[PDB]
């Protein structure tokens, strides 16, 4: 299914554009059920949820006295449930705006976030949209900039900041949108190098073993020397085993 | 060591989200 | 040959201490229109606890007053008020610092602690040393910042001096860093004159006379509002060459999805929290059930397939946990758009299995001068499917601050199935002139700017900290944060004067209604 | 007292004179039933 919105670069330019989910995780679609083994029947096995506080008798509490509360370093904040939906931060939802454009080399896949990718083509009609989306592909692959988008699926989806940048192929072009992280995604880990470090370098035999080692391993041939890499190991084409 | 946050010792500080900077 | 050839020859948790000076010295404003410096070092304290709740909430921080005509701590030191002793940061304690912010804040502090009084460091650094050593907890840093605004406190009295500089020396011998916060003063504050012998580092540009207040005293009011995580690894794997071969690994996730905390039940009369407790018993039997006596099942169009749970587990059962090397792909076989799971970093462990450290070093070199990326299946536990994976290596990499930005080692990147991609409609091919071409290449130059990879906030994140912020210490309403997400069309619009028209013009035919 | 029980109170912010628990501490004084949160039987909040 197509998810209709509308590029805008500004208060004036915008491109209707459809977006599909190109990668998506694969999942099973049926759950299990739990059943008594002496009947096979799921109406008599059912799930009940009790609250007690902590004190000696273990008096119940009912679902209607209970309130959301968060922690606050040792100290506890009530904050209700309506009071939550009344300060949340609102947003317009399906909105697909133009941050601004940076340098491709500046973005690196490594800090690619999220768990789907999209694909974004005009809108399924008119050409005027086409002509806009090919113009602006065609401008970002000249120029080897992408663009950074605001992405929002609707307004009670948190809005996310990606990166969309051109895709042409032989008999399709479209823009790619992969989402990026927020300061606060990013873990500052620092480890150790190994290049300086003496005891950890390996000599010019070990070396030379690795190499050969890499070479005999390799999973990429040369098509009769046509300048066309063959894939001897295409796990991409590989159907997920775990449903077969 | 240089470059390092007073709040928390040994995790490096980062200035605020400076957000999209038009150039010249 | 004799008696002669026969013999030879980031744990814990950090914490910190507020040292505040209670001398009339401290509260005199120079002119109006301005703060006093006892004002500056509470608002610094009250930033400071706020940036730990939030960052770190498992710290420790305490505050103490020297100077002042009352005393209080565990020695009896006279002069010596610890406010606070060394315990978890809380919404309490920056209520209970709130009341000495306001200038009636200021005549209570004079009023329920005085001023004035003489005082001798060799005392507060002697309840600063006991106060550390009453905690129990593992001590991976411990911090002394002093706020004062004098240079020489002892300008009379060598005796004292003396014993301030032993007892600083003996402090930083054990462990303790000392820093100073230098507040303003009238003719200047020189560190030379008194404090060298108490700094624990002094900074390459330091003894010259500071006039204008400490610069760490805006990075301690800058808040920051961001989970901190120290460094830990999500598992450790063992990469397998061969059957024979194999290397420990330690796996790490570079970037996180950062969540807000999760919500817990409270009792609403008493405000205290509650315990979950789930069961399932015989809709007839009406007893406690175990999940041993229950079985799986599904069906599938009038037909029920039921397996045990062990069944279940052993279904997705292939290989045991770890990483099983396969053949080297070169990189250009590595699709950017195919994209499926966040990325995560591998790296040597050499404790699990002794010379693994070398092993990973060579692979790591000789694949970077390849430019070839290791595939291999990954199981992250047992009774998982495995997943095809490759490790492109890692290049270390240093900014002119020789600080590191990207860590040495492997990039795992999950390679998604067949079954993962998605078929997509029929599109036709619309190509655009170059004169189109061309004025949207304007518009992007124009539209050019800089992506640093912490230049956005995550909007609903900060809000939801604010909200609880305001909510926890009762403001009379909570901060807005500017959502840095947005377009800012404003500038957009202003750069492009007359750009969107003539695109607009060349592309869009007269009828049309976006 | 007699006449004060059986009402469902709810102090959140006091005044300066008398902070929030004291005043707490006063109406369950008078036998009123304090609850730190309104709820669906409740006669006021303060």
């Amino acid at each position: 299914i197509h998810w209709p919105c509308r590029l805008t670069i500004g208060s004036n330019l915008s491109i209707r554009i459809a977006a599909y989910k190109s990668i998506l995780q694969e999942r099973v679609k049926k759950t299990w059920t739990v059943v008594d083994a002496k009947t096979l029947k799921k109406e008599d096995i059912q799930k009940e949820t009790v609250y007690c506080l902590n004190d000696d008798d273990e008096t119940e509490v009912l679902k209607e006295d209970i309130i959301q509360g968060f922690r606050y370093g040792s100290d506890i904040v009530p904050f209700s449930k309506v009071d939550e939906e009344q300060m949340k931060y609102k947003s317009e939802g399906k909105c697909f705006s133009v941050l601004g454009f940076c340098k491709s080399s500046q973005v690196q896949r490594r800090f690619f976030m999220g768990n789907q990718v999209l694909k974004v083509f005009a809108a399924r009609d008119d050409e005027a949209a086409a002509v806009a989306l090919s113009s602006l592909i065609h401008a970002l692959d000249d120029l080897d900039m992408v663009a950074i988008v605001r992405y929002a699926y609707d307004k009670r989806a948190n809005p996310q900041v990606g990166v969309a940048f051109p895709h042409i192929k032989h008999n399709y072009e479209c823009l790619v949108y992969v989402q990026l992280p927020f300061m606060e995604d990013l873990r500052q880990y620092m480890f150790s190098s190994l290049k300086n470090s003496k005891k950890y370098a390996p000599t010019e035999a070990q070396l030379n073993a690795v190499d050969a080692l890499i070479d005999s391993m390799s999973l990429a041939k040369k098509d009769e020397k046509t300048d066309t890499l063959e894939d001897l190991f295409p796990t991409t084409k590989i159907p997920n085993p775990r449903f077969q | 060591c240089p470059g390092e946050s007073l709040i928390n010792p040994g995790f490096k500080s980062k200035k605020p989200a400076g957000g999209v900077d038009f150039d010249e | 040959s004799g008696w002669e050839s026969y013999y030879k020859t980031y744990s814990g948790r950090d914490s910190l201490i507020f040292l505040v000076d209670a001398s009339k010295a401290m509260f005199e404003s120079q002119s109006e229109d301005e703060l006093t410096p006892f004002d500056m070092s509470i608002q610094c304290i009250q930033s400071v606890y706020i940036s730990k709740i939030i960052s770190s909430d498992r710290d420790l921080l305490a505050v103490v007053f020297y100077g002042t005509e009352k005393d209080k701590n565990s020695v009896n030191f006279k002069n010596i008020y610890v406010l606070q002793e060394l315990d978890n940061p809380g919404a309490k304690r920056i209520l209970e610092l709130d009341q000495f912010k306001g200038q009636q804040g200021q005549k209570r502090f004079q009023d329920m602690m005085g001023h004035g009084s003489d005082y001798s460091l060799s005392e507060v650094l002697w309840v600063c040393a006991n106060l550390f050593s009453d905690v129990q907890f593992k001590m991976s840093h411990k911090r002394i910042m002093l706020f004062t605004n004098e240079d020489n406190p002892h300008g009379n009295d060598s005796a004292k001096a003396s014993r301030a500089r032993t007892k600083a020396g003996d402090l930083r011998d054990t462990g303790i860093f000392l820093d100073l916060m230098h507040l303003k003063k009238p003719g200047g504050f020189d560190i030379s004159l008194f404090y060298r012998d108490i700094i624990s580092i002094a900074e390459d540009e330091d003894l010259r006379v500071h006039f204008e207040e400490s610069s760490k005293l805006e990075d301690l009011l800058r808040k920051v509002r961001a989970k901190e995580t120290r460094k830990r690894a999500l598992s450790r794997l063992k990469l397998k060459l061969n059957k024979d071969i194999v290397i420990s690994v330690g796996i790490y996730n570079l970037v996180q999805k950062a969540l807000k905390p999760p919500p817990i039940k409270l009792y609403r009369e008493t405000n205290e929290p509650v315990k979950t407790k789930t069961r399932t018993f015989n809709t007839s039997t009406g007893g406690l059930l175990l999940p041993s006596d229950t079985k799986r099942s599904q069906i599938y169009g009038s037909r029920q397939i039921i397996l045990e749970k062990e069944e279940t587990e052993e279904l997705k059962r292939f290989d045991d946990p770890g990483l099983m090397l396969m053949g080297f792909k070169p990189l250009v076989l590595l699709k950017k758009h195919h994209y499926l799971r966040p990325s995560l970093f591998v790296y040597p462990e050499e404790s699990l299995v002794i010379g693994s450290s070398t092993l990973f070093s060579a692979l790591l070199i000789k694949c970077l001068e390849k430019e070839v990326a290791a595939l291999c299946r990954y199981t992250p536990r047992r009774n998982i499917p495995p997943y095809f994976v490759a490790l492109v290596p890692q290049e270390e990499e240093l900014d002119d601050q020789k600080i590191q930005v990207t860590p040495p080692g492997f990039q795992l990147v999950f390679l998604p199935f067949a079954d993962d991609k998605r078929k997509m409609p029929f599109t036709e091919k619309i190509m655009a002139t170059p004169e189109q071409v061309g004025k949207m290449k304007a518009i992007v130059e124009k539209l050019r700017f800089t992506y640093r990879s912490d230049s956005f906030e995550n909007p609903v994140l900060q809000q939801h900290f604010r909200n609880l912020e305001a909510l926890a210490l009762d403001l009379m309403e909570p901060e807005q944060a500017v959502d840095l997400t947005l377009p800012k069309v404003e500038a957009m619009n202003k750069r492009l004067g007359s750009l969107v028209d003539e695109f607009k013009e060349l592309v869009y035919p007269p009828d049309y209604n976006p | 007292s007699n006449i004060f029980e059986d009402v469902e109170f709810c102090v959140m912010s006091g005044t300066d004179s008398q902070p929030k628990p004291d005043l707490e501490n006063r109406i369950a004084e008078f036998g009123g039933y304090i609850v730190q949160n309104p709820g669906p039987d409740t006669y006021c909040v303060i």
